[PDB]
């Protein structure tokens, strides 16, 4: 029991570090998006506005 | 290439005759009409936002002045507007109506009364873009706004002068924050003092008519109507009207803080002013930016909301208190209208969706919302019970996950997650049910002492109701020295340990 | 005097109508009489032909007519520089707003002016002493540079705003220029009335920083011109009088956002993310004037915020390019007992290596990182295993992070009032001394209270001695 | 060496570093701040090209350095915005992979009846956060024979330069090498490839 | 086509790469006065590659195969031009740079190569 105590310990903390890995690399993409997203809608606004 | 103005038809005129009509300053000829735009041809004498006449009886306001043309936005339907009508100018701007005879009645965007009671005794005509005030005329925000509700009276605290954002998405806690704090003011205005009277200023905007009828049918059963103003502006008239409701409703506010009371306009909604200016400007023939909004999206509610300012003593010392909601989409607070309202406000209520169904009334995220005011526009006797009440509570957030696992619970953990629990139920309130600076001083002190660890999480409801009437009649003297002094000394704070703990054996 | 008329007002854009030949250039400011204003500046963009050129209002252009006089005053947007604006609250047009008499100036600069050339400017990168403990070890401030001070609210932006500014003109004898475009109504009163009771602004004694205001209450054409009327009285003392002068810019995000507003009411199409075309033009046009002559410096504080928490938007990036250091404010300390809020990780400079500040300074800012970064990322296993659980280097290490924590921590001079403790003013040459003798173990037995609230190598023994006996 | 894009102080603080080393007698500086027009820094790339082209149709080797690639793609969208024209993917026009890849293809090495010079291009480009699959970043290095990934993460550990080996690569780098740095060196790119991996799960 | 029309021999056309084609027009299609398209394209995106991807195919008289090579824009395939040029081809070989990273030479895609002869 107390050696399936201290191996839950270092799974959970690779789990919560894995975790923080592919939240930062989703914040990198959900960024680029977000920012991607306002080019694109003030383009198709502009087109239509000057024909 | 092309032009307006003179074609085909205003072509054919200046051929014959350089003359014509001697006019050509003071009235115009309407040439294309559409979509709340006229493309009155002439009126060189008009300045730039002034009213305007049609033939028909509309009124408009002419914003883009051209060589040839010129453009105003019509206040009314467009199908009383037709090719070749007579547009004369008032000679004036934009204004409305302002004084001590409006408090009673519901105005519209243009100052005419529409709740049937006759006329109105306006002491003054001010005009609807003002200059906001210098930052030689400007006070601390000393003065402290009773709102009513527990969590917003010990957290962010709101002063005379400040701007407090009501951000939320769709039922979570947005109108309601803003009718309970003007509710609240019954106790200060009903009496003799005129500087702790705060008269309100519900500006609706966006809204629905049957939302405007429900709000002022409610606000009139508790006596509230007396002092508080009714800007209507719903969604069925023009888009010229719902623009104008945030500049209109600033004019008539501001004439109480210029003598020397206080005013407090709510501005409801922020997100619904944001669009009624991006589609005047967008039927003008202007260019757009982000969002579909003009170049000055930024400016438009920055300028309205620098105006309601706490003044010095030499000005007159009052007040204008600004509460804008900021109509979220989906709790995203990082978006276009979102960003710049809670940019330019000295703080913000943020309301979550999730935390109004599970029993917290109303939503009101202590970890986002805060105030930039601080300690300062607050009373010294509700200041000694928030100042360890705010360490429990951003304590008790962060080890809130260990909740589930009771059983693994150390000493210090068991302590944070029963004082936590009990503190932030016994702020919840109902709807409606607006608490004294007295009552709520009592209530706070027997939560961040220890006093109300022993009773259950279940019995927190009753108790705020027994401890409230037993501390009336009994003993009397220490609810009502809280309230006149506003302070807490030595010989109060042992009086009031030993009524808490005898109360607490039952 | 060239007069005009005119022609179309739609918002803050304006359209004036001249003669033949005294048509105006562009960045050209045009007067307009108005009721109870004095006069109502408009800036000259570009010329659409026919003896026509458009302009943009910096103020409110409510009540104009067509046909309305418009004088011009041959050059730009003129403002008062020299000693006599220090203490008074200036605008965009060079006007006071503090109701305390008109600037005597001497002479009028424009705002509109080239930067310098590349054959006048810094051969080298020379450091900027600062005077605190966390500023001249860590990230060190360029001569003639940028530098971004990102922090929340409460963490310490205005409490080390005017303890740089006290250190630098008592060191140094250099002014600053407080220019915060694209502010708030209440906090330009507040900035005011703090400044006046700790020293910085004196009405009948003598004044050392310049009050610029720029609210977002007016147009999109006086917010994007608040950052070049702050910028053309700094850079007036290091050019006449030579002084290394400090320009405070509050916040960097507002002139980046107020010069978009102007550009897509033109009739320009936007960039990416709903941005100017001329980003990367407008933003180098007031950076590089800031920099390093043969006279004088002026260096630059301003305040980059992020938008939405993204580094990678056209507003982060393209101020980052310019910025040599960096002030980054945390909330991790604050409450923790550091003042101010320095953090020693996370601000970085280009200005911190061994061919700028030497071999010895360069050694002792290494070994004091090193330290700093071992010791956070080992606090997750401390408070899971204690801190006996350790072997002998781990134990020797983690007991003198805690100490050079609070080292670098010294009392400001402003801040007597927060703290009780006296102002400690720590030089270039006694904050190195002092950080090399603690990580060679000649301080190893003093306590860890006896750094806190301290600078320099004489206050530790000091304070040391008197806390037992 | 073109700095297209940098400010005024970086770029006189560069030259007077390489002349202390004797090192700017045979160098040409090609200065282009951002303090100037948009058409000054678009065709600083093209400029540069024509002065190192002169020594290669003659007889002797050339290295062109463009910092950066990224700062001289917004100088070219600020001038076809302004023009009316229709911008595509990042608010970039139709011609934005053309301009790159014309400036680039010029650099190359002459046979033995050209004169036998040659010019070597250096283009630094700026990635955003590491997004290599980028508008500007993907038309950089489908014309360019490889890359020089420069990783941030490495970068603060003390790996001076962080180069990685799993993402640079070079095309016709084997060939044009040293025997003697090759023939000691084998297998060093495949085996530090190998190395990162194992020791990151370990 | 003159060689698998006139003489009958079975041509092999390699393009490299055949996305340039749809790419060079995009940069011309603003001065002709055609107004532009999804993500700044022209107009006429699948009727220029449409007259030209029908010529290259087998005849009566001759086969053609057809060999070209497509690239993704900036890793996207739902661009106008890696979209449009999908519903032209027999059999397509999608290259993802995902799996040339860990060591697959090459980054051939197993769930998003198809082909109409797999059966
Ligand atoms: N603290 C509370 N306790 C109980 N009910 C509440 C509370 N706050 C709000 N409500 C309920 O929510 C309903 C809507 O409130 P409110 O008018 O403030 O939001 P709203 O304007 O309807 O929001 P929206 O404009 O998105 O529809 C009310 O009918 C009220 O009963
Ligand atoms: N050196 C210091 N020692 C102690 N407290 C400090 C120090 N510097 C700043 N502070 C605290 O930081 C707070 C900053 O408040 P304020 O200026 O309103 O917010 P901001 O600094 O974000 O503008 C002050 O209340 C002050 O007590
Ligand atoms: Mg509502």
């Amino acid at each position: 029991y107390a050696s399936e105590i201290s191996a839950r310990r270092n799974a959970m903390d690779n789990a919560s570090k894995n975790a923080g890995e592919m939240i930062n690399k989703y914040s990198i993409l959900y960024n680029r998006t977000r920012q991607a997203v306002i080019t694109n809608e003030l383009v198709d606004i502009i087109t239509g506005a000057s024909s | 290439k092309a032009a307006p103005t003179e074609v085909s038809s205003i072509l054919e005129s200046k051929i014959r005759g350089v003359s014509d009509e001697a006019n050509l300053d003071e009235t115009g000829r309407v040439l294309s009409v559409g979509d709340g735009i006229a493309r009155v041809f002439g009126l060189n004498n008009c300045q730039a936002e002034e009213l305007v006449e049609f033939a028909s009886g509309v009124k408009g306001m002419a914003l883009n002045l051209e060589p040839g043309q010129v453009g105003i936005v019509l206040f009314g339907s467009d199908r009383e507007v037709k090719e070749g009508e007579i547009v004369k100018r008032t000679g004036k701007i934009v204004d409305v109506p302002i004084g001590p005879g409006m408090l009673g009645r519901v105005v519209d965007a243009l100052g005419n009364p529409i709740d049937g009671k006759g006329p109105i005794e306006a002491t003054g005509y001010a005009i609807a873009q003002l200059k906001a005030p210098g930052i030689l005329p400007r006070r601390s925000v000393f003065e402290p706004m009773q709102t009513g509700l527990k969590a917003v009276d010990a957290l962010v605290p709101i002063g005379r002068g400040q701007r407090e954002l009501i951000i939320g998405d769709r039922q979570t806690g947005k109108t309601a924050v803003a009718l309970d704090t003007i509710l609240n003011q019954k106790r200060w205005n009903d009496g003799n003092d005129e500087s702790k009277k705060l008269y309100c200023v519900y500006v609706a905007v966006g809204q629905k008519r049957s939302t405007v009828a429900q709000l002022v049918q409610t606000l009139e059963q508790n006596d509230a109507m007396k002092y508080s103003i009714v800007v209507a502006a719903t969604a069925s008239e023009a888009a010229p009207l719902q623009y104008l409701a945030p500049f209109t409703a600033c004019a008539i506010a501001e004439w109480f803080r210029d003598n020397g009371k206080h005013a407090l306009i709510v501005y409801d909604d922020l997100s619904k002013q944001a669009v009624a200016y991006r589609q005047l400007s967008l039927l003008l023939r202007r260019p757009p930016g982000r969002e579909a909004y003009p170049g000055d999206v930024f400016y438009l509610h920055s300028r309205l909301l620098e105006r309601a300012a706490k003044m010095s003593d030499a000005n007159g010392g009052g007040s204008l208190t600004a509460l804008p909601v900021i109509e979220t989409q989906g709790g995203d607070v990082s978006a276009y209208i979102p960003t710049n309202v809670i940019s330019i406000t000295d703080g913000q209520i943020f309301l979550e969706a999730e935390l109004f169904y599970k029993g917290i009334r109303p939503a009101i995220n202590v970890g986002l919302s805060v105030s930039r005011v601080g300690s300062a526009a607050q009373v010294k006797a509700m200041k000694q019970v928030a100042g360890s009440l705010k360490l429990f509570l951003a304590q008790y957030r962060e080890v809130a996950a260990f909740a589930q696992f009771g059983s693994d619970l150390d000493a210090s953990t068991k302590q944070t997650l029963s004082r936590g629990e009990r503190l932030t139920q016994l702020l919840k309130q109902k709807q409606y049910s607006p608490q004294a600076s007295e009552e709520q001083v009592p209530v706070i002190y027997a939560g961040v002492n220890g006093f109300l660890d022993n009773i259950p999480i279940e019995r927190i409801p009753e108790f705020e109701e027994q401890f409230i009437a037993y501390l009336k009649a009994n003993e009397g003297d220490i609810l009502e020295a809280i309230r006149t002094k506003g302070e807490l000394s030595s010989e109060l704070l042992d009086k009031l340990k030993s009524a808490t703990e005898t109360f607490v054996a039952t | 005097p060239a007069s005009g008329k005119i022609r179309a007002v739609i918002g803050a854009v304006v359209d004036v109508q001249f003669e033949q030949g005294e048509l105006p250039a562009i960045l050209n400011a045009l007067t307009i009489d108005q009721g109870n204003n004095q006069k109502l500046v408009l800036e000259v963009a570009q010329h659409l032909g026919e003896n026509a050129v458009r302009a943009i209002a910096m103020d409110g252009t409510e009540g104009l007519v067509r046909g309305q006089t418009v004088v011009d005053t041959g050059a730009p947007i003129s403002v008062p520089v020299g000693r006599g604006t220090l203490g008074r609250i200036i605008n965009v047009v060079g006007e006071p707003i503090d109701e305390r008499g008109p600037i005597e100036c001497k002479q009028r600069n424009p705002i509109h002016a080239d930067p310098p050339s590349f054959v006048e400017q810094s051969t080298e990168a020379e450091v900027l002493e600062t005077g605190i403990k966390v500023v001249d070890l860590l990230a060190p401030y360029a001569r003639g540079g940028k530098i971004g001070l990102f922090g929340g609210a409460g963490v310490g932006k205005t409490v080390f705003i005017q303890e740089l500014i006290n250190n630098i003109a008592k060191a140094h004898g250099g002014f600053s220029v407080f220019t915060g475009v694209g502010e708030r109504t209440r906090e330009g009163n507040d900035l005011y009335r703090e400044m006046k009771e700790t020293g910085v602004i004196n009405l009948e004694g003598e004044s050392k920083v310049a009050l610029v205001f720029g609210q977002m209450n007016e147009p999109p054409g006086a917010r994007a011109r608040v950052a070049l009327t702050g910028l053309t009285i700094a850079e007036y003392f290091r050019d006449e009088e030579g002084q290394d002068v400090l320009l405070f810019v509050d916040n960097i995000f507002r002139f980046t956002q107020a010069g978009s507003e102007v550009s897509a009411l033109l009739g320009r199409i936007p960039s990416a993310v709903g941005y100017q075309p001329t980003l990367a033009t407008d933003m180098g046009l007031l950076q590089e004037r800031i920099t390093t002559t043969r006279k004088g410096s002026v260096t630059s504080v301003q305040a980059v915020y992020v938008p939405a928490d993204d580094l990678t938007d056209p507003a982060p990036a393209t101020t980052f390019a310019h910025l040599d250091a960096t002030t980054v404010l945390s909330r991790g300390i604050s409450e923790l007992g550091i003042y101010p809020a320095v953090d020693p990780l996370d601000s970085k400079s280009r200005l911190l290596d061994v061919s700028v500040v030497g071999q010895e300074h360069y050694d002792v800012a290494t070994g004091v990182q090193q330290t700093l970064q071992a010791y956070k990322s080992l606090q997750d296993i401390i408070a899971i295993l204690g801190m006996d659980e350790l072997s002998e280097q781990d134990k020797l290490t983690v007991e003198r992070a805690r100490k050079i924590q609070r080292f670098l921590s010294q009392p400001f001079a402003v801040a007597e009032v927060f703290t009780g403790i006296e102002g400690k003013l720590v030089r270039l040459k006694d904050t190195i001394a002092s950080f090399k003798a603690v990580l060679e173990g000649k301080y190893d037995h003093l306590p860890e209270n006896a750094f806190y609230m301290v600078g320099g190598i004489e206050d530790v023994v000091a304070k040391a001695e008197k806390i037992a006996a």
